[PDB]
Parts: structure tokens; C-alpha cells; sequence
């Protein structure tokens, strides 16, 4: 076609990362571009998911569209100098690209084969800060599953209530929940975004001053950064109440001090089962004591003072779900509410219920 | 190892 | 036994990481202890090297020996808070560790089943600053062979010559040398290091101080510091450096070390996934890079170069082009080339020390 | 992908 634009390197550099998502279709690892209005459009789907950006051309250009391999073009333009002009071109069945005195001929793939996501009403629509984003999956994504029977497990749910936007992951032995306020009215609204949408959320967040504005829709859910709008599918499936599985009247309170509860806890890990990582927690008076036997017969004990004022208590925990709590919590003091030993635990920051964190306790 | 308990699947 | 100490985390840490830096055999997971003299010894072994590490012990102890899990021994000290101090004694077939309150038992086995490495003639011995050292390996490290049946090219030679050590490695299509001078008259002597004794040599250097080397028939040793590293050598024939490099190579090149690279990175990109080969034309005062992959891709670089000789077009796998390069870390690079099917030599512009040998394609 | 003059070996 006729399609030709010039562009500085460095305009073109975080646009092409962006839907550069790290063996599928042959079109599927190219890029869509398009030249239109004065505007480069750069696009990489793998017909789940999709990412777009938009770049303003202020030199010279002829409108059209191609497809070009995403990887081999990303590192084209990033290996070249800083300060670098991009010119391109079409050439028949090849993109012509040149900076200087480096050439490069690529093979392309027609436009009109690029696969377009159809339309779909958004149902709910507000803006949030990045960071606020960032808090909710980082606080439960380490809790979803990966690769389970349950398709539904493998993502994290995203669900709107009054003022609150919220996340649940669990894996169906433990189970993280974070809500946060975004100082909007918002519907009731329940969907279930997969692994790698989750992922890609991620990847968009330039701890940058601007907002993040999501539309959610029924079965897609989109994003949208400055330049950029992310699309993703959800998936089609009913996420497990959250509401049913934290514990009911967990009355034994027990306060550690985040740090030291976590330093104890791996180093105890360190002679505990290979497979299983049983630990064993002896609750008495003000008092936390850890043990952790493997079968070689070798022993670990932690000792920690900590509050607590209730019924004696002995309760197992596979110890990797524990730390995983403490270290995603990054908190001061740590409160645990228990109930007994064979009921599960909840976990909250001392000073925060933002989030929660519920771990089923082990048999020894 | 016991689970959460959904309602299925615990 | 009666194995007994008290001592502070921050003096045990370090001897620790270094003597645990290895699934075969239980006895060889484990460190042997030994209480003597005032003194807390550790060692590590995987049957062909061992690693010794020196304490002292300032605190009431009692003499004794026994074998320990390395890594669990290791995490546990490192997983203990800063300034605690760590008691260690025997209970029966258990070593039990103390400290605040947290406590370990780890199982034991017995020290007379760690093995013992035979005694063996010093030949040669020198000492060198530890950045020699270094500069030595890593000239040469990163071509080495890797399971190659050649056995002997899975390691790297080190040879002894006048004042200078020298160090070679190559795999069969690629080769590195590095001489350096430690001003002493040495015996000529050539002995091969293996690759995890190459590697175990660059964790115990940091780079002023000195090191001292010993050289056997069959076995080298470093002192470092409290440290003393033990290998066995491996028992072959290395090839001759001196028979590969080419003779008489007219055809000198010189460019920008960082500008040759960036563009060699960018022709890599549309080379060959497999073969990655690349074509340079070289004419006046001009190279010409072009790469070409099986999908009909292609890509093509000029750069201004120094470079007289007659006109000349060869081929390269360009990752060991670019290997060279990033070993260098140079201003200039000097290639010398002589025909299209003939080994290139390759040097910093201005230091000859080191130097890098590799063979064309078709 | 010849080699190195390597005797033998190449």
C-alpha cells in the first residue's frame, strides 16, 4: 500500500513495548499498524486480549495499514542510537525500515487479516488512581490458582459495591480479598478477569500522575492509560462468595509484630517437610511458640512473644501460605483471628482491614 | 489438608 | 563427641556461603566441623574440589568433629537476626543449634566418612593480585566448551611461561588467550583447570590483595585470606593457541568497539535462528554488515572503519562475534583478518594482552 | 561451519 511515516526513536519506543505482550498464529505475532489523521495506531491481540496505542506523527505521512512482526520490529527500534529517526515504508509484500545507514526489509501479513474485537455496551464505567489499582492486585494475586480445572480459580475477580472497587483470588486453600474506596457511585457488578488480563493490568501502570479509567461490560473489561487501552475477555463462570468463607465469629485474637512473626516463621520452614510444609503454632498466655519436624527427625523451635489472652490452641499451617500472607501484607503488626484447629484462620494488617487473608489449617 | 470450604469444592 | 562452640552470626556468615556452594551423595551435602586449637574449621567437598574455611574462636569451645547439612546450616544462621550469637554442640546422632530462643536440631554424620583428598608435590607456586586473577578468567571463561566429548575443552588451560600466566579456552570454533605478567620467574608448566573449578576460583576474589597459587601434576590449590580451595586437574592434552592463530593476518580493521556492537546486535536480529550468520564486506574505510534469515528478511549496516587492504567479503556467526565484543569492553577493537575461509583475530586497539580467535562461515 | 585447525579435531 501506500503507507509511510517518520517518527523520533524515543516516541515510538514505549508505544511498541507496550503491545509487545512477552508459538501461535503466524498473524498473531505481528503488529497492526495504521496511518491515519495524522496518527500512527499500533495494535497486538492474541484474540483473547488486546492492546492498542496511538501515536501523534508530526513529519510527513501516507495513510495505510500492514502487519509486521511485533518482536523482530520492538527490537529493531530499541536497538537503534538514542535521538534515532524512524522511517518506514511499504514495499510490496515488505516494510521497509531505515535510521541512518541500517536497513531493514521485514515481512508483513495483510491488515484486512488482523483479527478486530467486536463492540460490546460498557455497564460500568469510573477512573481510579494507578496506585489504587495497583494496591488491589498486588494484595490477592498471589493467591490464584494456576492452571485449575476450576477456569475461574486461574483469575481474579474484580466486583464494584457502593464506593468500593474490590479483588478476590483464591486457589481453594487460601483465599485474599482487598477492597478500596474510589470516591464514586458505582453499580453491582461481578466478573472474573483470567490470569493474563491480570498480568497485562500490571504492565500498563507507569506510576504516572494519569488516571485509570475501566469500563467493565458484561464479558470484556477495558483499561485505559493515557494513549493506551487494554481489552481483555472475562471468564465465563460464577467466582465462589468470599462472604462464605471467612470465618464467623473468629474470637482468639492474636497481635505479632509483622517482622519478627515472618523471621520466625522461615526460619522454622527451613526442617519442615519438603512437600507438605507443615508447621505446628502453640497458642498460650502472650506467647507463640513454632515447630517444624521433616522426615529426616530433624527439629525447629521459635519462640515469640506476641498478645494474646484466650484458650489454648494447637493448629498446623502449611508455612509457604503463611509467609505469603505476611510478605504480601508489608505491615507492622500482624492480627490473626483464630476459631480452633480445625477451622480456618483470618489474617488482616493490625492497623488496616483494606484486606483480609484466610488460610485452611493442616492435619498433624 | 482440608480446604476452604465452597460450596462446592472445599 | 565433645564438639563444642559459641560464636557471633557475623563471623560465621561469610565462611559459610563459601564452603556451601555445591543432589548426589549425603555425606557431600554436608560440611565437616572441626574444633581444635582455638580454632573452627568448615569444609566442603563434591569429591573432585573442596573448599576450607578458618574461624576463630574467641569463646569457650571444645574440640570435636562432625558433618552437618550445608545448606540447612547455612539458612539457618543467615535466617537469624543481626548480632545474634550461635551455640553449637553434639547430642548423639544431632548437632543441636542455639540461639535466643530459637533452636535446631540437624542430623549428623560421621567426620571419619568425609572423604579426605590425597597429598600431593607442589611444582609450581606463585602469588598474584586477585584482580590479575580475575582479569585472567574472565578474558577467557566464556569460551569454553560445554559437555563437550573432548573432555579437556570443558575446561580452561592454565599455563605457566617466564613471568606471565597465561589462560586459554576455546570450544572448536572459537578461541580465547590472556597473558599477563606477575614478575616472577616461573617454571613452564600447563595444567587444566575444570569448569567448576574455574568457577569456584572467581567466587573466593573480590581485588588488591594477593592470592596464592600451587600447581601440581594433578592438582591446583588457591589460598585466599582464611580460605584455601583444592581441585583436581583435568588429565588430557590441550591443543597448541600458538598453531590457531593465523599467520601473517595483512588485512587490519579498526572501529568503534560500541558502534561495531550495536550494529552487529541489530543484523543479529534478521540472521539465521540456528546457523546466525552474517556477512561482512569490507572496502576503504568502510564496513558492511547484511544479515538474512530463511523467511527472506534482511538487514544491512554501514559503519566507518580504518581499513586499507585489499576488498573482501566473510562470513560469521555473529554470536561469537558479539561474545568477543562484550568481552573486551573496549574503545577500539582491531581485527585481523586474511582471506574469506581463514581464522580473524581480534584485540583491543590498544592493549594486546588478550586475544580472541575465530573461524569464518561459509 | 568449519573449524578451528585443530589436529585432530578440526
Amino acid at each position: 500500500g501506500r503507507m509511510k511515516f517518520t517518527v523520533e526513536r524515543e516516541h515510538l519506543l514505549k508505544p511498541l513495548q507496550q503491545v509487545s505482550g512477552p508459538p501461535t498464529l503466524p498473524i498473531l505475532g505481528n503488529l497492526l499498524l495504521q496511518v491515519a489523521d495524522g496518527t500512527l495506531s499500533l495494535t497486538g491481540t492474541d484474540l483473547e486480549m488486546e492492546m492498542v496505542a496511538r501515536v501523534a506523527l508530526v513529519q510527513p505521512h501516507e495513510p495505510g495499514a500492514t502487519t509486521v512482526p511485533a518482536r523482530k520490529f520492538f527490537d529493531i527500534c530499541r536497538g537503534l542510537p538514542e535521538g534515532a529517526e524512524i522511517a518506514v515504508q511499504l514495499e510490496g509484500e515488505r516494510m521497509l525500515v531505515r535510521s541512518g545507514r541500517s536497513r531493514f526489509s521485514l515481512s508483513t501479513l495483510p491488515a484486512a487479516d488482523f483479527p478486530n474485537l467486536d463492540d460490546w455496551q460498557s455497564e460500568v464505567e469510573f477512573t481510579l488512581p494507578q496506585a489504587t489499582m495497583k494496591r488491589l492486585i498486588e494484595a490477592t494475586q498471589f493467591s490464584m490458582a494456576h492452571q485449575d480445572v476450576r477456569y475461574y480459580l486461574n483469575g481474579m475477580l474484580f466486583e464494584t459495591e457502593g464506593e468500593e472497587l474490590r479483588t478476590v483470588a483464591t486457589d481453594g486453600h487460601r483465599l485474599a480479598v482487598c477492597s478500596m474506596p474510589i470516591g464514586q457511585s458505582l453499580p453491582s457488578h461481578s466478573v472474573i478477569v483470567p490470569r493474563k488480563g491480570v498480568i497485562e493490568l500490571m504492565r500498563m501502570l507507569d506510576g504516572g500522575d494519569n488516571p485509570l479509567r475501566v469500563q467493565i461490560g458484561s464479558n470484556n473489561i477495558r483499561a485505559h492509560v493515557g494513549d493506551f487501552i487494554f481489552t481483555s475477555k472475562l471468564v465465563d463462570g460464577r467466582f465462589p462468595d468470599y462472604r462464605r468463607v471467612l470465618p464467623k465469629n473468629p474470637d482468639k485474637h492474636l497481635e505479632a509484630g509483622c517482622d519478627l512473626l515472618k523471621q520466625a516463621f522461615a526460619r522454622a520452614a527451613i526442617l519442615s517437610n519438603e512437600k507438605f510444609r507443615g508447621v505446628r503454632l502453640y497458642v498460650s498466655e502472650n506467647q507463640l511458640k513454632i515447630t517444624a519436624n521433616n522426615p529426616e527427625q530433624e527439629e525447629a523451635e521459635e519462640i515469640l512473644d506476641v498478645t494474646y489472652s484466650g484458650a489454648e490452641m494447637e493448629i498446623g499451617f502449611n508455612v509457604s501460605y503463611v509467609l505469603d500472607v505476611l510478605n504480601a501484607l508489608k505491615c507492622e503488626n500482624v492480627r490473626m483471628m483464630l476459631t480452633d484447629s480445625v477451622s480456618s484462620v483470618q489474617i488482616e494488617d493490625a492497623a488496616s482491614q483494606s484486606a483480609a487473608y484466610v488460610v485452611m489449617p493442616m492435619r498433624l | 489438608v482440608p480446604t476452604l470450604p465452597x460450596v462446592p469444592x472445599g
